[PDB]
């Protein structure tokens, strides 16, 4: 669902 | 030896996904701690080892449905510069807690990325070719922990 | 949420 305003990572 | 509760069971499977095959591979699970999708394990239930059976499990009871709501748009600053967003390409995010929430982008179309929050096998009706290679009891450790050793 | 999310055989995420 809503995302904290943060970068993703890769896997 | 059967398999039940608190038995590591390790298996081979192949599975089916409309007709086709998706992927086929061995693995080994702590069974009765919710490591294994439920309609799996109710169809291992019982099995002794060396049985071979086919196993039809319905997405309620393997993965579940596809939410609708699980499909939103994250601009492109927040993936990793040297990273790369492309179709299929799968990625972690956080939640609120900071808990982590899995990602796979569907598509890009400039500055928005859409992503699925959802299982790859949301909504699908998995097939099964699986047979029991071993079951043992399973070690303090391994209860301790809730999951298998390897 | 997804509640199956990161069931074996196939987890979605570590």
């Amino acid at each position: 669902t809503r995302y904290k305003n943060a970068k993703m990572l890769p896997f | 030896m059967k398999v039940g509760q608190d038995k590591v069971v390790t298996i081979r499977y192949t599975l089916q996904v409309e007709g086709e095959v998706l992927d086929q591979g061995e693995l080994s699970y702590l069974h009765g701690h919710r490591n294994l999708i439920p309609g799996l394990e109710e169809a291992l239930e019982g099995r002794e080892e060396g049985e071979a059976f086919q196993a039809h499990v319905p997405a309620e009871k393997a993965y579940g449905p596809h939410d609708p709501e699980g499909v939103q748009v994250v601009p492109l600053s927040a993936f990793p510069e040297d990273a790369e967003v492309v179709p299929g390409a799968q990625f972690y995010a956080q939640d609120m807690e900071g808990n982590p929430m899995p990602l796979t982008v569907v598509a890009v179309e400039g500055e928005e990325v859409t992503v699925d929050f959802n299982h790859p096998l949301a909504g699908k009706d998995l097939d099964f070719q699986v047979e029991v290679v071993k079951v043992r009891e399973a070690t303090p450790e391994e209860l301790l922990h809730g999951h298998a050793h390897p």
